[PDB]
């Protein structure tokens, strides 16, 4: 055996095992992303720079 | 002026003091990458089951660290970037095969033109000169069907090693040398160079040959900073 | 020989089925859905601290969990631990092989790992009784250079290598417990999930993958880039990851949508990304470059906002802290810089 | 995902002619170098011909020098290797290749294990 | 060293001229 | 080289002696000639009644010290009073028949050079220090070289600014015809010692520059932290070893003037010979560096007999850094008290040395590629 067919078999079963999985809509994914940002934007320092008082890297 | 932070600042000065005498060792050694063909790689005359191999040799009280890459996968466009600060790249070519010589020409060309290696000079060892001598003199295998240009190449003004060199063997010997030199001079900007050498399988005067070309490389680098050259 | 042709046809048709299923599952582009949303606005960043002491170029760096200390490995043969508040140096570990390509900081702060061209990984015990550091373990066993480490926790580390594999180790045992195969080119970097439950790995074949440390098996395989993937990281929610490749620039993928959402390009940008990390809120994607810069891409918009110019040679690593206060960028000029 | 489809192989008498057309998709085209690598049976695979981005830096392996011709159609996203005088020593799988990077003038693409941006292969056989 | 000699020569010129100014003024009371 | 002071003192004694002689013999012999009245120029105590009375030339005057002993026939009046010529108190004009713009031109020329050079060196040092990418041992030696040039410029300006202080001011001269001046202050003496030190420290920051360049091409590198300390000590400390002994010698055995005039050439050998040694060594280094450069240009194997253009450029860009223009006349010492030769020696040395700072500043801070890339980058990062 050249084992090329053996490798192709595991490759195609890898592909098949990846096909039968759940899908969602990219619009819903983008909506969820937008949400994460908006919800933690207040806390993100590089978006809203912290006052020097707290800034440990004064 | 704190009190507990004194210990930390004292600690950061012991480290600085230790890093300071490692700077003067790291700058007192030359790092050479030993590349080339799969064969002809001879880091034994210059004198834990994987990774990278390192051999240290000392010439004229100058320390050289030469790294023979081993146990790595075939593709090397990605780990080659680690060696952008080496002083020179040693490239060893197996002449006297005529078959994979073109596959060694292309390999050297890629080294020359890489974006992270444009400033690193290569030292070229046209290895296995003994086999080349026997191959042409025998005449069974003829170097015309791998490079058609050998039907018109004429030997240049050069130095045959010993009185007794057949004109043929000293012609093919220099022909291969010129093939690498065409590639080297194509990137005309003189920011790095190629030093050719006809090495043999075993040569005592081979560690020094590396020494002199690194000495030339460093001097040429200093003269550039002073715009003297 | 006919069976090989049959298998090739099967693979081609299954790939067609996969691409068609991914098609028509996308209604609107992230650009269109993110059209009313306002721009971040040009952000100005300045170097607050420049850490000096490394001799040769820097290949990797990693922030500590306290967002206070960080380790950085340089190819002079040393990796040293800083205190980014006071620029003081806490430790300076000399390595055995000078060719180190990656490093990581253990979450507990007790350990630091490193590895490089030499196919190995070394764990360093920081909090030691004698007070002098020492290598606690060498995780030998796989071929090919090692290009990223990321401690799962104390006594469990995952490694990516140039042998086109990834592995999960047991520090005290010293033996591979799981191995992840399927990549065809060198694996350049991997990022653990925020929940430390999966991870992603981009490789030198312009393709990424998702694994699971429980049982070694690839879950998804995202394509789209055209050349070697150089860096990758997780989005804070753990439901995405942005990978920047040599092809042109960077991209964002979503695991559940199983398709690239949107790219990050520009005509002037002509080299390739070298390192990527998100900001705390997943609103600022940062990215190194061969042009010595570090652009600051807003995640939701295809237009960059800021630039972190200041490095003399190329930028090789950058990472945002856990509190988001600071951003560090090592580079081939052998300096670290802490922007805020 | 990147693709490289090649076609044209077949049985030809010595001194005959063939045309090898390389169909590419899934990656920028003009920005890259392109190469021809063939694998003669019983030995490793070897580089043959190259052509730069614009299509102005042709270069050949000495063996096929003055015999084969290459051409790039950027608009068609195709590459060609015209074959003029065949020998029975060129009998080999052909492999349209691509450089790993764009806007760059070097390529480490001969590798014998898993280079990714490489064609699947066509067999050209010259005999009687 | 140039500036050393130049100055020495210059000083001698200024010194000699000053003595003249003393021989031309003493004459004029 | 008669001092004003010496002349002044000499005159004072002559006057005192004359006063004594007049008091001794004031009475006229015949009581029909000029009375014994001692003028400031001369005594003329004797008088010829209606005749000419030879009054010998004074016993103390630099002007006529070498002049012969001709007298001054005082044509006095037989009436016993002094005669009058053209309504003047005294005729007898036989009274004392007894007896350069090149320096100005050289002054203007080198003052201009030191000015244009000091300005450019201040700019160059600011540029070379500010960028922080250019910090390296090479540019540190350059920074000390620039500082030495700047000290030379300020030293020269100051040096000739005090030279006229105790000379040109008529105040000084009036105060020298009586009491003391600025010539006796120690402050003045030290202005000129400072000048000697600052010049000597300039030839030794050229020697250091050349030795550092030579040790990169020839010897293996050593600790860049210790070599720099040795170089700083050589550049700034070695000059003391022979400019302080010169000051001691001047204070002891030759203190006239404010140490401006090299009356004893031997004492001036002590702060010269070292300078000749430094420039000779630097010339040797220049020759060997140029032969290394031509060796590289030959062995390049790409030479197309145009190497003379590149080698000329290299020689001309290396001349100011090592100060090799100074050697063409360095061996024509001040035992060659010529005329045209002296002028030329001074002209070339002063002119080229003055602008040497300008040439060094340009060649090593304004057209340097590294510093040109510091700007291009700083300009790109400006937005
Ligand atoms: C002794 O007799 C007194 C000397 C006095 N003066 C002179 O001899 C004339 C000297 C020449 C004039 C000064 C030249 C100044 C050059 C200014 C350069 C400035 C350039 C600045 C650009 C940045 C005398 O009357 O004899």
């Amino acid at each position: 055996n050249t084992a090329s067919i053996a490798q192709a078999r595991k490759l195609v079963e890898q592909l098949k095992m990846e096909a039968n999985i759940d899908r969602i809509k990219v619009s819903k994914a983008a909506a969820d992303l937008m949400a994460y940002c908006e919800a933690h934007a207040k806390e993100d320092p590089l978006l809203t720079p912290v006052p020097a008082s707290e800034n440990p890297f004064r | 002026l704190s009190a507990e932070d004194k210990a930390a600042v004292e600690r950061s000065k012991m480290i600085e003091k230790q890093l300071q005498k490692d700077k003067q060792v790291y700058r007192a050694t030359h790092r050479l990458l030993l590349l080339g063909a799969d064969n002809s790689g001879k880091s034994t005359i210059v004198k834990k089951t994987s990774g990278i191999f390192e051999t240290k040799f000392q010439v004229d009280k100058v320390n050289f660290h030469m790294f023979d890459v081993g146990a790595q996968r075939d593709e090397r466009r990605k780990w080659i970037q680690c060696f952008n600060d080496v002083t020179a790249i040693i490239f060893v070519v197996d002449s006297s095969d005529y078959n994979r010589l073109q596959e060694a020409l292309n390999d050297f060309k890629s080294i020359w033109n890489n974006r992270w290696l444009r400033t690193i000079s290569v030292i070229l060892f046209l290895n296995k000169q003994d086999l080349l001598a026997e191959k042409v003199l025998a005449g069974k295998s003829k170097i015309e069907d791998y490079f058609p240009e050998f039907a018109r190449y004429t030997t240049p003004e050069d130095a045959t090693p010993e009185p007794g060199e057949d004109p043929r063997v000293t012609r093919a010997k220099y022909f291969i040398r010129d093939e690498f030199l065409r590639i080297s001079t194509a990137s005309g900007d003189g920011r790095h160079y190629c030093y050719p050498h006809f090495t043999c399988a075993v040569d005592t005067e081979n560690i020094r040959r590396v020494f002199n070309d690194c000495r030339d490389i460093i001097q040429r680098m200093h003269l550039r900073q002073y715009e003297l050259l | 020989q006919s069976e090989l042709d049959q298998l090739r046809q099967e693979a081609e048709q299954l790939k067609n089925q996969i691409r068609d299923a991914r098609k028509a599952c996308a209604d609107a582009t992230l650009s269109q859905i993110t059209n009313n949303i306002d721009p971040v606005g040009r952000i100005q960043m300045r170097t607050r601290r420049t850490l000096r002491g490394h001799l040769a170029k820097i290949y990797a760096m990693h922030w500590g969990t306290d967002s206070r200390l960080l380790v950085s490995a340089s190819q002079d043969g040393k990796l040293i631990i800083w205190d980014s508040y006071t620029t003081n140096k806490v430790h300076a570990i000399p390595l055995r092989s000078s060719w180190v390509m990656t490093c990581a900081y253990a979450p507990s702060g007790n350990y630091v790992a490193c590895g490089g061209l030499d196919n190995i990984c070394s764990i360093y015990n920081l909090k030691t009784r004698e007070g002098n550091v020492r290598v606690s373990r060498e995780l030998a066993g796989h071929t090919g250079y090692l290009s990223c480490c990321r401690f799962l926790d104390d006594n469990q580390i995952v490694t990516s290598s140039g042998d086109t594999t990834c592995a999960l180790w047991d520090i005290e045992t010293g033996q591979q417990t799981t191995t992840f195969t399927g990549h065809t080119g060198d694996v350049m970097s991997l990022s653990l999930a925020p929940d430390t439950r999966l991870f992603v790995s981009g490789a030198c074949d312009a393709s990424a993958k998702l694994w699971d440390v429980r049982e070694g098996m690839c879950r998804q395989t995202f394509t789209g880039h055209e050349s070697d993937i150089n860096a990758i990281c997780f989005f804070p929610n753990g439901n995405a990851f942005a990978t920047g490749s040599d092809d042109a620039t960077c991209r964002l993928f979503d695991l559940r949508a199983d398709q690239e959402l949107m790219t990050y390009s520009h005509d002037n940008i002509i080299c390739g990304i070298t390192s990527v990390s998100f900001s705390k809120s997943g609103r600022l994607l940062l990215a190194g470059y061969d042009d010595f810069n570090c652009n600051v891409w807003d995640a939701l918009k295809a237009d960059r906002a800021g630039v972190l110019a200041g490095h003399d040679n190329r930028v090789s690593c950058l990472g945002v802290t856990d509190d988001g206060m600071a951003v560090a960028t090592g580079s081939w000029d052998s300096f670290l810089k802490i922007w805020n | 995902q990147v693709q490289l489809q090649e076609s044209g192989g077949g049985l030809v008498q010595p001194g005959g002619s063939l045309r090898l057309s390389c169909a590419a998709s899934g990656f920028t085209f003009s920005n890259y170098k392109m190469n021809w690598v063939r694998q003669a049976p019983g030995k490793g695979l070897e580089w043959v011909s190259d052509i730069s981005q614009s299509g102005a830096s042709i270069s050949y392996t000495g063996s096929v020098k003055g015999r084969f011709t290459i051409s790039r159609d950027n608009a068609k996203n195709t590459l060609y290797l015209q074959m003029n005088s065949l020998k029975p020593e060129d009998t080999a799988v052909y492999y349209c290749a691509r450089c790993p990077a764009p806007f760059t003038r070097d390529c480490f693409d001969v590798t014998s294990t898993t280079y990714a941006y490489r064609g699947q292969g066509t067999q050209v056989t010259v005999s009687s | 060293h140039s500036q050393g000699t130049f100055t020495s020569d210059l000083s001698k010129q200024k010194e000699s001229k000053a003595a003249q100014d003393f021989i031309e003024w003493l004459k004029a009371g | 080289t008669v001092s004003l002071w010496e002349t002044v003192q000499k005159w004072r004694e002559y006057r005192r002696q004359c006063q004594r002689s007049l008091t001794e013999d004031p009475p006229p012999a015949t009581d029909l000639f000029c009375n014994r009245t001692f003028d400031e120029y001369a005594c003329w105590p004797d008088g010829e009644p209606g005749s000419f009375v030879n009054v010998s030339c004074p016993w103390y005057l630099p002007w006529a010290s070498s002049v012969p002993q001709g007298h001054v026939y005082r044509f006095c009046t037989a009436e016993g009073l002094w005669l009058q010529k053209d309504n003047s108190s005294l005729p007898w004009r036989d009274l004392s028949e007894c007896e350069e713009e090149q320096l100005l031109f050289l002054y203007i020329i080198y003052t201009v050079g030191y000015a244009l050079s000091f300005s450019a060196l201040v700019i160059a040092s600011a540029i070379l220090l500010g960028f922080r990418h250019l910090h390296c041992t090479r540019n540190y030696i350059h920074l000390n070289l620039f500082a030495s040039f700047i000290l030379r410029a300020l030293s020269v300006f100051i040096k000739d600014a005090a030279l006229k202080w105790m000379y040109s001011t008529a105040a000084q001269q009036h105060q020298w015809d009586g009491l003391l001046s600025y010539q006796d202050s120690l402050s003045c003496r030290l202005v000129f010692l400072l000048m000697q030190y600052c010049v000597a420290a300039n030839y030794y920051w050229l020697l250091v520059e050349g030795v550092y360049l030579y040790t990169l091409l020839a010897f293996s590198v050593l600790s860049e932290q210790w070599i720099f300390r040795l170089y700083v000590s050589i550049g700034w400390g070695v000059p003391l070893l022979f400019v302080v002994p010169w000051g001691i010698v001047k204070y002891l055995y030759e203190d006239e003037g404010c140490w401006t005039r090299n009356s004893n050439m031997n004492y001036w050998l002590i702060i010269r010979l070292p300078i000749l040694f430094a420039i000779g060594v630097n010339f040797l280094i220049f020759v060997r560096v140029i032969c290394i450069v031509v060796s590289k240009l030959k062995a390049n194997l790409m030479c197309k007999t145009d190497i003379k253009c590149r080698l000329a450029k290299s020689t001309l860009t290396l001349i100011p850094l090592l100060g090799t223009h100074e050697v063409i006349f360095a061996f024509v010492m001040d035992e060659h008290a010529r005329g045209t030769l002296r002028f030329i020696k001074l002209f070339t040395e002063l002119s080229f040395t003055s602008f040497q700072g300008l040439m060094v500043a340009i060649l090593y801070c304004f057209v340097n590629n590294e510093v040109q890339l510091e700007f291009r980058k700083s300009w790109e990062r400006w937005r």
